């Protein structure tokens, strides 16, 4: 198991967190998060267009 | 073998326990529907601590669903897991809850307690051998203390040999909504120092602060907080289920734990909380990790034990680790600050290794601790109880109930006694 | 909407 | 900063533990034996067996 | 004929038997099916193997050896291995409780319902055994379950079996890391029931073999795999003799007569020279001298002790390989020379050499260097004192704090039990300062 | 048998308090011998100074 | 190995430190994005004693930045390489500083003094052994002496075995714009001299005059000055990131530089200044390196040191260079002025040598300097104090915030004290 600290182990680290398309990022992972809100500004546009209409 | 059954009491509980077994699922690979996606051997081959073999490959919970308004059940059983649920596990009253701790403590549990008692007894015949039993519920809840409180009472006469595991929550100092939430509190609180071994202390307002620090997504859900607890709660559970030279058994950690008997109520603490862009500008190593796991802003269970002294601290570890780093990292926190612990013990903290990394992440970590933070919150409930008590606000429901007031002044007895039980073990 | 479906016991299902 | 204020007190041989007072040099003696004070009798002692 | 028997009780003392076989299984050629090739070494099991594995007519060399254990997670897992097949199923005892860390639980509660069991297979393995010249006891004394039940295993194997050797192996509790509270508890629990019965106790410590690795083998993260590596090499030197022939052969018995000096210390320190790096062997040179002077080096022990702080009573040099009897001679010669070591003045002569022919071998896939000559050095010195004065002080403080008795109480035990093991501790210095005293 | 007095109700006052004489750790024991070579208070265990909004004296609800 | 942290400090030191990260980036070749291109193996190797590694070939700057107003942090963020410093370090306060010395020493640091206390501790854990720290700021400058005074203190008693390198710009002594600066230099220098050890003295009017002289472009940007100065605090710590026969240490230099505890105030001095035509006028020779090197246009800290004698000089040579052409020039200096030193110490010059150019010239140098010239700096500060002090002008606000007069009595006799003591020393 010749890797355990590699000298160059930072070229060989993969973040968990390459983008939010990742598929190894799954619900039992706290990175991959529910609350998390890229609908917070997709809320804005949405409060914005019912708003006028209302 | 030697598994464990669940219980899901009081309407937080509802939440709790539902989030707590969704997160399972979802972390062992089972559909919403109930046949397993045979994917993990490793998984595949301890879910019956948890889960038995029903037809076809269906993993059912062994936990058993109990309240009396049908609302918070419906939602239950009708949301996402709750097909994986049993109606044979969802036991419940016909009555109004008035969140009235007496109530479902006297009145409404009595016709109840037979019910749940023939229930769960059928499920511990269910299984051959367990560790013992947990239970999501509240110490403020209304019915979930009034319950709790009964069935803790009775269960430990039966099973006098189990692990009688309590998750309770505290209600937020600030406010705490319910009034008589103090009176439920003392009430509850003063059976279950008598009746449970083990407690795991919670509070809401430290998760908004921490949706504050690392959430950094200003509106969460309060099933978002279930989210987090889960976690937590799946993380100490990940010891029994998961492979890996780490010493699982609760009463292995219990003796490991507490030194004397009083000592029931311990801490989480969890591993690493991240934000915005620090997702990628973290490099996970075991240092950063154990930076961030011993934080004082990292807590979140009742308030910062930098006013208090250290007693015993058990950090466990999931994902590919080694015993150096856990070792030096030890040796390194150690004479950061080798005063900051208690001079009655030396050496008191417990680690343990899961080598199997979590579904989404490598690197992380859970922590059961108990420090001389718990006065903070007993001497809130203690000048609350005075305040009403000194003049009998809220009584004459209790007293309708058929509650009178020698039985809180043991009640306060106790507590205050248990006041003095931490300091002068500390100071 | 609340599915008031499980609610209803033996006697009074329908 | 100690520099100043220890030769801006007064007291010019502070003691020095070792060296002599001189009996002009005690200046601004310090207050009777007292815990509420900034003089709690604990360092009184120390200074002596010093 | 020449053979013995291994123990391996509690989960810490599984991982590091494991590589035992995984290492012996190479230096024998064993496929991990448990047949040979096409070459003809079968028969009614005997060979090289017969000391070691049973290859009877069945053709499959069977370890002689029991794995005991409480917890079936570990020893599972190892039986979905790739050597399970080679293990007997029921040689590999397991259990489902455990002792949580409790010597009085697995002493107690479950010790007795599963040493008859083993018991049945001591009998069975004793029976069919011819010579069994004694057994190797795999332990550790901070055990969960490996206190608890290896005393009483020790305690019925004394009993009806007392004219053979008992050979033990714990890892030694770390002096200044500490897993576990309780570990003071039940080390000394066991030091005092294993003084009157235990042949000769070995012990090591782990910190000290984590120093070595980023010393001159240069690893800043070793492993178990590692650990157990070199602990693993460590029996294979002293089992050498058995498996190999060489300039003379010795014996267990040999090394019990003439180590241990007086009743009560059995306890010596083992100790292996040719310790270095790939590399850092390459492009040097070994010969005796430097490794006899390397095996002297206080730093390279295994256990916390300053040879300084001590005297020296016994040292046993086991050298496997290429060596003549002219360097080594007068090698010890010039160390018997030297003046900062310190024997007692007791003896003359305290030194045990043993020569094997045999070099010893790499591992595919390991870590170790490229060595044509090695030595191990069992060695007894009066610098051992510390580490129980440690554990004492450590223990005087917590006992009359009497911090966890209430589990201990609350299983069914008391403090008289508790109360004699501090005597029978507190002898052992004023023992080891009388003779300490020449 | 005592009972907790308290002062009347302020505007400015905070809800809870510190008292590093007792939340001190670092000089914990120090401070402890001067609570009796002074003799202030120890009495009760759990006394605080501002228990929410609320001013009272020195004797710790007794 | 042994590294350093910096502190940005002040609203001025924000201006700085971002023009001083930015060259230090440049010069290591990193991108503004903060992807590495690999170039050079020495710079390469030596980030570490600055910049820690984060993912992705990315070295995340060991910098914090603090201040009051939200205007400065932004623009600053909103920079070329605001990008590369962490918003974890961007700590501020909610309200105005109103240029107060006494609301950035007492009122408004005392809430924010807690958090930067546990920014730095977390980047002191993050780190392994540090030589010590170097701070940005200004003497006159409201919040930077404010806070520096009480931030200098805090590491005094935390790290009292690190180098607390200070870097400040005293304001224009012909016009200060803020009229109680003089009240803010004279308060905050009281504890500096306690507390520091390292001096840099930098004024405004110099680099006018050096822009006057060599820049000779009429209208630069005060960023421009920041090249400067950051080129220059860049070169002294080209010492220690750079291989080559010249012992780097501060401590190394300090011991040089300090006879007395009391000389903590130290003056910059640089190499070729070049003006339109002369970079393909110039022949680069040491002999005309050290002539301008030793010129009295080539100053940019104080004033003339012609008033007074030179205690210690020591100058650093960055490039290709000897010993045989330093050596002359040391003794034609010497020859040339001998008298110009002090009788106290004979060969009071101290050489290193960089053997590693910059990028873009090849032949460098800077020089750290001690004469008897700052006298002429605090004996002028001397009569503003007296001449507001006299009638208490603009002294209202202050007993408000709890300042007494009796503070300002031992503060001017502290520096009166250095007064004699410099001039007791060389005179
Ligand atoms: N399910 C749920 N419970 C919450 C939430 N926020 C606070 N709680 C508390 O969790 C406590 C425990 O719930 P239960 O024990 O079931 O309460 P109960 O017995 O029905 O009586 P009540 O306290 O009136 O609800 C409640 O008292 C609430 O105060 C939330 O968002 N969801
Ligand atoms: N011999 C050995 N010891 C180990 C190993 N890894 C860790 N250890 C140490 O050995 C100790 C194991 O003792 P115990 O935990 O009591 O083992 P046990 O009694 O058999 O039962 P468990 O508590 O379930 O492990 C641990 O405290 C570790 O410090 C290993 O691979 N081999
Ligand atoms: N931004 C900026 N600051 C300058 C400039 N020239 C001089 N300064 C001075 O640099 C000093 C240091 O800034 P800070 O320490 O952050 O000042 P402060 O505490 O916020 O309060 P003030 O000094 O009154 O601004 C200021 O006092 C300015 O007078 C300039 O060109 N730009």
């Amino acid at each position: 198991e010749f890797d355990l600290s590699d000298p160059l182990a930072l070229q060989k680290e993969l973040p968990a967190r390459i983008s939010d398309n990742d598929m190894r990022n799954t619900i039992s992972g706290m990175q991959k998060f529910m609350g998390e809100d890229l609908n917070f500004q997709e809320r804005r546009r949405f409060q914005k267009e019912q708003s006028r209409e209302w | 073998m030697r598994e464990i059954v669940h219980l899901q009491a009081g309407q937080c509980g509802n939440q709790i326990g539902a989030k707590f077994w969704e997160v399972i699922s979802d972390e062992h690979g089972i559909d919403p529907t109930g046949t397993y996606h045979g994917d993990s051997d490793l998984q595949l081959e301890r879910i019956n601590v948890y889960y038995n073999e029903a037809t076809g490959g269906k993993y059912v919970p062994r936990a058993v669903l109990v309240d009396l308004e049908p609302g918070t059940m419906d939602s239950v059983r009708s949301g996402p897991f709750g097909q994986i649920f049993r109606p044979d596990n969802f036991v419940f009253g016909q009555s109004g809850a008035g969140n009235n701790w007496a109530k479902g403590h006297y009145t409404e549990g009595a016709e109840l307690v037979d019910s749940v008692l023939d229930v769960v007894r059928k499920e511990a015949e269910s299984c051959d051998c367990l560790q013992g039993f947990q239970l999501t519920h509240s110490l403020g809840g209304g019915t979930g203390s009034g319950m709790g409180t009964l069935l803790i009472s009775k269960i430990r006469e039966e099973y006098p040999d189990r692990i009688m595991n309590t998750f309770s929550v505290v209600p937020s100092p600030k406010v705490s909504d319910t009034v008589v939430e103090p009176y439920n509190a003392t009430l509850s609180v003063h059976q279950l120092v008598e009746n449970t071994d083990e407690t795991y202390c919670i509070d809401n307002e430290a998760l908004y602060d921490i949706c504050f620090r690392t959430l950094k997504l200003t509106t969460p859900t309060y099933g978002d907080l279930n989210h987090l607890v889960s976690a937590t709660m799946s993380g100490v559970t990940t010891c029994l289920r998961f492979p890996g030279q780490l010493n699982a058994d609760l009463r292995k950690l219990a003796v490991n734990m507490v030194p004397f008997p009083r000592l029931h109520f311990f801490m989480p603490g969890f591993a690493p909380l991240t934000s915005r862009g620090s997702q990628q500008y973290r490099a996970l190593t075991v240092p950063e990790l154990t930076q961030q796991m011993f934080d004082a802003k990292n807590m979140m269970a009742a308030c910062d034990p930098r006013h208090g002294r250290y007693l015993t601290v058990a950090a466990v570890f999931r994902g590919r680790m080694s015993m150096k780093e856990v070792d030096e990292q030890m040796l390194n926190v150690q004479n950061k600050n080798s005063s900051y612990f208690v001079e009655w013990i030396p050496n008191n903290v417990k680690t343990a290794v899961c080598d199997i990394p979590p579904r989404g992440l490598k690197m992380s970590a859970t922590f059961i601790g108990n420090s001389t933070a718990i006065q903070e919150l007993f001497k809130r409930i203690s000048e609350q109880f005075t305040a009403m008590f000194r003049r009998k606000a809220f009584l004459h429901w209790y007293t309708g109930e058929g509650m009178d007031e020698m039985e809180f002044t043991e009640a306060e007895s106790n507590m205050n006694d248990l006041v003095s039980e931490y300091q002068q073990y500390q100071d | 909407r609340k599915n008031c479906s499980f609610s209803t016991p033996v006697p009074l299902s329908l | 900063p100690l520099d100043k204020v220890l030769e801006q007190a007064g007291r010019h041989s502070w003691v020095d533990i070792t060296r002599p007072p001189t009996p002009r040099t005690q200046g601004l003696k310090t207050p009777p034996p007292d815990p509420i004070g900034t003089y709690t009798p604990a360092c009184a002692k120390a200074l002596f067996e010093a | 004929m020449r053979e013995c028997i291994s123990i391996h009780v509690g989960q810490a003392g599984v991982q590091i038997g494991n590589a035992c076989w995984e290492l012996y299984c190479l230096e024998h050629g064993i496929q991990p099916d448990g047949q040979m090739p096409s070459d003809k070494t079968i028969g009614g099991g005997d060979d090289s193997f017969n000391t070691f594995f049973s290859e009877t007519g069945a053709g499959k060399h069977v370890p002689r050896a029991v794995f005991v254990d409480l917890e079936p997670t570990v020893v599972d897992e190892v039986r979905t291995g790739t050597y399970r097949q080679l293990f007997h199923p029921e040689q590999l005892i397991t259990g489902k409780e455990d002792a949580a860390n409790n010597y009085a639980r697995g002493h107690y509660t479950i010790g007795k319902e599963i040493v008859d069991l083993v018991l049945d297979r001591i009998r069975k393995l004793a029976d069919l055994c011819t010579g069994l010249q004694g057994f190797l006891i795999f332990h550790s004394f901070g055990g969960g379950t490996g206190s608890g039940f290896a005393s009483l295993l020790m305690e019925r194997l004394s009993v009806d079996y007392g004219k053979k050797s008992k050979l033990e192996f714990a890892i030694y509790p770390a002096p200044q890391v500490s897993t576990a509270v309780v570990e003071p508890y039940n080390s000394i629990l066991t030091t005092h029931t294993t003084l009157e019965h235990s042949d000769c106790a070995f012990m090591v410590d782990n910190e000290a073999i984590y120093d070595i690795c980023r010393r001159n083998l240069d690893i800043e993260r070793p492993t178990y795999t590692n650990l157990n590596r070199l602990i693993g090499q460590i029996v294979s030197s002293i089992t050498a003799s058995l498996r190999f022939d060489g300039a003379l052969n010795v014996d267990l018995t040999e090394f019990q007569t003439n180590l241990v000096p007086y009743p009560r210390i059995h306890f010596p320190l083992a100790t292996y020279a040719p310790v270095i790096s790939a590399e850092k062997a390459y492009h040097e040179q070994l010969s005796v001298a430097e490794i006899t002077n390397a095996c002297f080096e206080p730093a390279n022990q295994m256990v916390k002790c300053d040879p300084r702080h001590g005297k020296y009573m016994a040292c046993c040099m086991l050298y496997r390989g290429d060596v003549v009897p002219k360097d080594v001679n007068a090698a010890i010669a010039t160390i018997k020379t030297k003046r900062t070591i310190q024997f007692v003045d007791w003896c003359p002569t305290g030194f045990k050499v043993g020569i094997n022919y045999q070099p010893p071998t790499v591992v595919p896939g390991g870590d170790l260097a490229k060595v044509q000559r090695a030595v191990c050095m069992l060695s007894n010195t009066t610098a051992i004192a510390e580490a129980w004065a440690r554990l004492d002080h450590k223990f005087d403080l917590m006992y009359a704090k009497r911090a966890f008795v209430h589990w201990y109480v609350g299983e069914g035990m008391e403090e008289g039990e508790f109360s004699e093991a501090r005597e029978d501790l507190a002898a052992l210095e004023k023992d080891y300062e009388e003779v300490g005293v020449d | 048998i005592h009972l907790p007095r308290f002062s009347l109700k302020q505007g400015m006052i905070p809800t809870r308090y510190v008292m590093p004489w007792k939340e001190n750790m670092k000089f914990r024991n120090v401070n402890l011998q001067q609570a009796e070579a002074c003799g202030i208070y120890a009495g009760p265990l759990e006394d605080s100074l501002f228990w929410g909004y609320s001013e009272r004296l020195c004797h710790g609800e007794d």
